[PDB]
């Protein structure tokens, strides 16, 4: 499962980034619907993030 | 013939592959020197200047002729 | 100048064929001054897609989400595919053109179906860079001839097992399952590719504009409730972005006004333009503030629009700019 460092976005299969050593995560974005459940309760902490 | 042969191997995936100067074309015949025919080509790739070619063997053991010079006639 | 690294990487010389040439600040429409409705009109999502739905089904979902009449992909991504997906809009939709031929990069993983040594792993994918010959898939064309394509560069980045993960950059048309395929041959144990990403198209790639489905209906939902257009806007790119590899032409006010009311670019409307412009090539005529007129076929090159005194330097394809900016024929 490809993967990429969200500091300096390095790839690798790796759970740590070789280079910084900071965790990795799946490269790929989550799964769409377009009925997006849970798009309600995502934007509420976004604005909240946003300040909206 | 048209030489450019010598099998490096028998992909474990049913193919002789040679390494070439030159491109052949799809389905031409592949004979040994002794004109016993192997197969036909089924497959070119890798650089436009020294070219992979695929073998589809047509004979009913292959494996032997690795190592063996191929031809196109 | 090498096939050694992704051709808009490449920067090219600027021609100068009228240096008196001005531009009136009262016409035309920058980036910076299109107010958010206008900005879509004339837009480009740097779409990340999801693996799971096909291109045209995100084509589709975004069509609906944003209330859209049209919108167009540049390069079919594969439905187990993620990446960069540029998703032009309504009166830009077309600018798709120049991306579909652009140059694309992708990060892939291999898998062995056999055990192979790292230095034989790395020397036989070394010789799959630069001109190599790649026959079509079955899915594609009537004709399965095999022709070359060009991998710019292959860098292997990690082995694990049997593998193998590496980013390679290549002209539209190479297929990368085929580019393993071949590779697994020349091996002899054979592989097959078991994920792919798309990391760049054309002028388009992984930076702060990449953006999902998730952000792009949330930062929607923003300006439509909130009233708030900063989030939205920033999430889609100017046409202008769409043509960035593309070589230019950047006319005169008169000739826009030409260009955007039918006619042809005329050789003496260019003011400066690209070299290395050959007969044929495709190229983006601009404003000289920078604003996407057309797109068109070059019908001579860099050195003869520069030299010569008239005729038609370039036959317009495609016009993006609306006639009401630079009035009049
Ligand atoms: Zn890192």
């Amino acid at each position: 499962r490809i993967r990429k460092c969200p500091k300096c976005g390095r790839y690798t299969l790796k759970e740590v980034c070789p280079v910084c050593g900071e965790k990795t995560k799946v490269a790929h974005p989550p799964r769409f619907s377009p009925e997006d459940p849970y798009g309600e309760y995502r934007r509420r902490w976004k604005r909240e993030v946003l300040g909206i | 013939m048209k030489r450019l042969g010598k099998v490096l191997h028998y992909a474990k995936q049913g193919f002789l592959i040679v390494r070439t100067n030159w491109v052949p074309s799809l389905n031409d015949r592949v004979v040994d020197k002794r004109l016993q025919f192997v197969g036909i080509v089924k497959d070119v790739f890798g650089p436009v200047k020294m070219p992979y070619v695929a073998i589809k063997p047509k004979v009913s053991n292959p494996e032997i002729y690795v190592g063996e010079v191929l031809y196109v006639d | 100048e090498v096939r050694r690294i992704l051709p808009a990487d490449i920067k090219r010389e600027v021609l100068i064929k009228d240096e008196n040439a001005e531009t009136n600040p009262d016409w035309g429409f920058p980036p910076e001054k299109r107010p958010i409705e206008m900005h879509i009109q004339f837009g480009v999502i740097n779409l990340d897609k999801p693996p799971g739905p096909t291109s045209h089904e995100v084509v589709a979902w975004i069509k609906k989400i944003l209330n859209l009449e049209k919108a167009g992909h540049g390069g079919t991504l594969d439905p187990k595919v993620s990446g960069v997906l540029p998703v032009a809009l309504e009166k830009a939709t077309r600018v798709v053109q120049a991306l579909l031929p652009a140059g694309k990069e992708y990060v892939a993983l291999m898998h062995l179906h056999g055990d192979v040594p790292e230095d034989k792993i790395i020397q036989v994918m070394k010789e799959f860079e630069g001109e190599i010959i790649q026959r079509p898939p079955l899915r594609s064309a009537v004709k399965r001839r095999l022709r070359t394509r060009k991998v710019y560069y292959i860098e292997v980045l990690e082995i694990e097992g049997r593998d193998v993960l590496f980013r390679v950059g290549v002209e539209a048309g190479t297929y990368i399952r085929s580019l393993i395929h071949h590779i697994g041959l020349a091996l002899g144990v054979g592989a097959h590719m078991s994920e792919l990403r798309r990391t760049r198209s054309g002028p388009f790639k992984e930076d702060e504009t990449l953006i999902t489905l998730h952000d792009l209906v949330d930062y929607y939902y923003f300006w439509k409730e909130d009233g708030i257009e900063e989030y939205f806007r920033k999430a889609i790119q100017p046409m202008e972005k769409a043509v960035e590899h593309l070589p230019k032409v950047w006319i005169k006010d008169s000739a826009v006004a030409a260009v955007t009311h039918g006619a042809d670019l005329a050789v003496p409307g260019i003011a400066k333009l690209h070299a290395g412009i050959k007969r044929g090539d495709l190229v983006a005529i601009m404003t000289l503030k920078d604003e996407l007129v057309a797109l068109g076929k070059a019908m001579m090159t860099s050195q003869e629009m520069l030299e010569k005194t008239k005729g038609i330097a370039v036959d317009v394809e495609k016009v993006f700019m609306p006639r009401d900016w630079y009035p009049k024929l």
